[PDB]
């Protein structure tokens, strides 16, 4: 009951994505959602925008990538890799809901600079943020401003007056 | 089993270094092993190592094994607590009494610190119990033992 | 014998007559070796006992008791603003000393 | 229950190979299948069929327990191709190509399979950041690509691949386990100490979680050195069929061609050019056409390949060299004249190309690479001139030399840490400084934020401390309304603060102690940055 989709080789393509979206929503660790995307794509069912937004929801709302912890986890980098897989690889483009899930994560993480990047990217793409998130971004910014956490401390310390390979820390 | 116990005997007797820049310690050994260290070690000795060689070397081997067991029991403690807070300065036989003394004294000191900083003896005792229980849970230490120790320090205060 | 003619039936040929020859090994004291229609089955003591010993040897070799196990991984620190405000410039040195002690000590 | 089938007895053995004499006539062996040789009542020597003869004899490649072989031993037959275990449980291990694990201090996959046909593979769309600016800008490597690495001995052929493996790890720890690119290092005929040092390097930098190692050392049999890269591609099979990504690194294929020549000549095949049998082109073709970027129907998986071939006297005219340049898409040619002449990585841009181009690399890298190609094509025509017009030097003569300074490295460079350094070059902000301080510049640009230190903070977001702007740069591009002005109002202040505080103090150095200290400082910066 929709516009039939086709691959790059013109082959007919399945649309029955629901049974995999349900396994994504039922997932508990947001790497299993990616594995469901893989097992979905093997079955000639490529992901759609609704599926990607379900995956970004499961990412934003899950606790960890895998059962055991992992060093180097970045909740934002996975989402923006899904969005690179969206824009570049598959040609689909995100929406206000997608950037909403993106901005919620930067609000939770308190990173107001990446937040302001997302706020600017929205309006450069016509999207408009939620003021509930814009005000929380400005609140985190004001907090880090008054607290001196506008930048890290290691940048706000004097440099070696004398050039030395050890003093500079290399 | 026999392989790991032979490796253990070699490490204790000093015929072998461990396979990195790693020290020998009760923690750093029992972590590798199954937490049945001394009993299974002595059992494997008395079973498979004592009857093989003659009694002459067996006596000295058992002696050295008891010495190294006592030495690792002493190694359990940290260096700073051993030296600075005076656990070892009197001697091995007094390590136990000095540990008990240091524990009671530092407990009294921490309690006095909490009461001076906060007052409200009930609140201070509660915070001390929370801190002691959390440190026991982190150090893999019995919660009943921690509660008994805390009550003992409170009574002795 | 039962296994002999059963293997001869399982073979692709069975219409051909079967002639059986039995020989003696001084190396083998238990079990048998049977060959029919260029298909051999060895069920001997020398093979079975060595197979069971090989399993034990492999299992013992399979673990490095002399080595140290992989400790659980450490996630990112994410130091708190309070501790940073208390010690702005010192946490870097302390983290470096922590790395030094984690490697050496 | 399980009766092993016998085919003959061991007739002859010549080192790594053997010849079987069949027992009966109606017995028939397949071709390329594995055989077994009961060297003892306990152990078994695996093998493989490579020839069959009118006499019924069988030309056999041996793979294990060669020293225990005799004449008259019973010879068995599995009637199946060679297979090995495959799966995620093998990642983080060094492994015999027979599947046996090499200590340190269910599923089965066919060793020789056909390649993905012309419908079962997508074109190259996504990049593979090797960490080096020449290979990320001007020679863009992508996924599902196969790119040769040429070079004389001890020039960085192994090190480019190791730096790729070490660059991808940080990314893979951040991105999901579907978009992460894993790795396989196949060492054919290499030295076991080189393998040990590689293992310890990966274990130090924690790049071993996302890497397995297929070891066939120099003491190993020639058949094992021969079937090592097929074992590597056999591991790539599973990540193809599971849609994942994976990188292959075939250390020297010249040693796999010497091994194949040894095999064929001892099995009495006719020689050919340079004593090779002749079908070593078809050999490497079978090995390398299995590389592909798989179709979305097949999961959109991939396997990249970076084979390495040693070179003698910087010639591209040898047989195997031409046969592999014929096969591989691009090539990273490393010139010993440039390694010896100072610059590292010693990439020769005139002989190193990439046959994918913009489609692999990033939106933010398209606009920079298209400027650097013009810039280097123009600098190639002028740089022969000993600089006479010291002040009359062209901006191309400036930017090119500073860009070569940025090309000088030791380890990999992060993508964000490369683009923001090259933008200043391409737009001429880094023209008043001298050539030698172009990397200390980068050091301050990436690790000592000058405007953050001297209080000149007018940029709202754009600062290099966060390190998460990499993905916004990657997605939006540099020529965008939200990122261009903040970028310029970071770089022009960084340049002005450098030119005012640092350049002056540097030019005020006269002593030999201080000049040697600043010397070693800039060389250390050229290595670490
Ligand atoms: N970019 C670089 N900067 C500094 N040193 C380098 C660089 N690339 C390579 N080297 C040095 O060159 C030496 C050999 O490098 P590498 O191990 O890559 O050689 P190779 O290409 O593997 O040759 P072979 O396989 O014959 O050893 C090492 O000492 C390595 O540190
Ligand atoms: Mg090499």
């Amino acid at each position: 009951a929709g516009g039939k989709r086709y691959d790059l080789f013109g082959y007919e393509v399945s649309v029955a994505t629901g049974p995999f979206i349900e396994e994504i929503k039922k997932a508990q660790f947001y790497d299993d959602a990616g594995e469901v995307i893989v097992k979905m794509n093997l079955a000639n069912t490529p992901p759609d925008l609704q599926t990607y937004n379900a995956v970004l929801e499961r990412i934003l709302n899950c606790k960890s990538k895998r059962s055991q912890p992992v060093k180097g986890e970045n909740k934002f980098a996975a989402m923006m890799d899904i969005l690179e897989e969206m824009d570049a690889r598959s040609g689909i483009k995100p929406n206000a809901e997608s950037w909403g899930y993106v901005l919620k994560e930067l609000v939770q993480a308190g990173d107001f600079r990446l937040g302001w990047v997302c706020i600017a990217g929205m309006k450069s793409l016509g999207i408009t943020p939620d003021q509930a998130l814009v005000d929380a971004n400005e609140a985190n910014a004001a907090k880090a401003k008054a607290a001196g956490t506008d930048f890290p401390a290691y940048l706000k310390k004097a440099a070696p007056e004398s050039f030395d390979t050890k003093a500079w820390g290399i | 089993d026999a392989v790991k116990f032979q490796t253990l005997y070699n490490v204790l007797t000093g015929k072998q270094h461990l396979k990195d820049q790693v020290p020998v310690k009760d923690c750093n050994l029992t972590a590798i092993f199954g937490a049945s260290w001394k009993a299974d070690l002595n059992k494997w000795f008395d079973s498979e190592y004592a009857p093989k060689l003659p009694a002459a070397e067996r006596d000295s081997a058992k002696k050295s094994l008891d010495l190294y067991l006592k030495r690792v029991d002493l190694t359990r403690y940290t260096r700073e607590e051993l030296t600075t807070y005076g656990i070892l300065a009197c001697g091995p036989g007094k390590v136990d009494a000095l540990t008990e003394k240091h524990l009671l004294e530092t407990g009294k000191a921490r309690l006095e610190e909490l009461t001076a900083g906060l007052g409200n003896k009930d609140e201070g005792v509660n915070a001390f119990r929370k801190e002691v229980e959390q440190e026991g849970k982190y150090a893999n230490w019995p919660a009943e033992k921690s509660k008994a120790l805390a009550d003992k320090v409170i009574a002795a205060s | 014998r039962k296994q002999v003619e059963e293997l001869h039936k399982e073979s692709p040929l069975k219409d051909y007559k079967l002639v059986l020859e039995t020989k003696v090994d001084p190396s083998i004291g238990g079990g048998y070796i049977l060959e029919v229609c260029n298909q051999v089955v060895n069920r001997s003591a020398a093979a079975a006992a060595a197979e069971t010993a090989a399993l034990a040897k492999a299992s013992a070799a399979q673990v490095d008791w002399t080595s140290l196990p992989a400790a659980p991984p450490r996630p990112s620190p994410s130091a708190p603003d309070t501790l940073i405000r208390l010690l702005g410039s010192v946490v870097d040195d302390l983290a470096d000393a922590d790395k030094v002690e984690q490697k050496y000590g | 229950l399980e009766a092993k089938q016998k085919i003959g007895f061991v007739h002859g053995i010549d080192g790594t190979i053997a010849t079987i004499a069949p027992a009966a006539s109606k017995v028939t062996v397949p071709y390329n299948t594995v055989l077994e040789i009961a060297v003892s009542a306990t152990n078994i020597a695996n093998a493989l069929v490579f020839n069959l003869e009118k006499d019924g004899s069988i030309g056999v490649i041996l793979l294990d327990n060669i020293s225990e072989v005799r004449s008259g031993q019973d010879v068995y037959a599995t009637g199946s191709l060679l297979k090995i275990p495959v799966g995620f449980h093998m990642l983080g291990k060094i492994i015999n190509p027979l599947g046996k694990e090499i200590p340190t201090g269910t599923k089965l996959g066919l060793v020789e399979e056909m390649a993905p046909n012309i419908v079962s593979r997508q074109p190259v769309n996504y990049n593979l950041l090797t960490g080096y600016k020449v290979i990320d800008t001007l020679i863009p490597v992508g996924r599902g690509q196969r790119e040769l690495i040429l070079g004389d001995r001890q020039t960085g052929k192994t090190s480019i691949a190791l730096s790729t493996i070490l660059n991808q790890t940080k990314v893979n720890n951040e991105i999901l386990s579907k978009n992460n690119v894993l790795s396989v290092y196949v060492s054919i005929g290499q030295r076991c100490s080189n393998v040990a040092r590689i293992h310890r390097l990966l274990t130090e930098y924690d790049a071993m979680k996302y890497c397995t190692i297929v070891a066939a050392t120099a003491a190993d049999p020639a058949g094992l050195q021969y079937l090592a890269p097929y074992a590597g591609t056999t591991l790539g099979e599973e990540f193809r069929n599971s849609g994942r990504h994976i990188l292959l690194v075939y250390d020297d294929l010249s040693k796999q061609a010497v091994s194949y020549r040894q095999i064929s000549l001892l099995l009495r095949r006719p020689p050919g050019r340079e004593a090779y049998p002749g079908d070593v082109f078809y050999l490497h073709s079978r090995l390398l056409e299995r590389s592909a970027m798989m179709s979305p129907q097949k999961g959109s998986g991939s396997l990249t390949s970076l084979p390495i071939v040693e070179t003698l006297s910087n010639d591209v005219t040898a047989y195997i060299v031409t046969n592999v340049i014929s096969i591989t898409d691009g090539q990273i040619y490393l010139d010993a004249k440039l390694f010896t002449g100072g610059q590292r990585p010693a990439v020769n841009i005139g002989l190193s190309v990439s046959r994918v181009g913009s489609s692999a690399q990033n939106k933010a890298m398209k606009k920079v690479g298209g400027a650097l190609k013009m810039l280097m094509g123009e600098y190639r025509k002028m740089a022969g001139e000993q600089t006479s017009g010291s002040q009359n030097v062209s901006p191309v003569m400036i930017r090119g030399a500073r860009c070569l300074q940025l090309f000088n490295q030791k380890g990999p460079s992060y993508f964000m840490d490369a683009i923001v350094a090259l933008y200043a070059v391409t737009n001429g902000y880094m023209d008043d400084v001298k050539l030698q301080y172009s990397k200390f510049y980068e050091f301050l640009l990436l690790n000592k934020d000058l405007p953050v230190l001297y209080g000149q903070v007018n940029n709202k977001y754009f600062y290099m401390y966060n390190k998460n702007l990499n993905y916004f740069i990657r997605y939006f591009g540099l020529n965008h309304e939200i990122l261009e002005p903040e970028l310029k109002k970071y770089i022009e202040i960084h340049t002005n603060l450098f030119l005012d505080n640092y350049q002056s103090r540097m030019n005020e150095l006269k002593s030999d102690e201080d000049l040697v200290q600043l010397k070693n400082l800039l060389y250390a910066c050229k290595r670490t940055v």
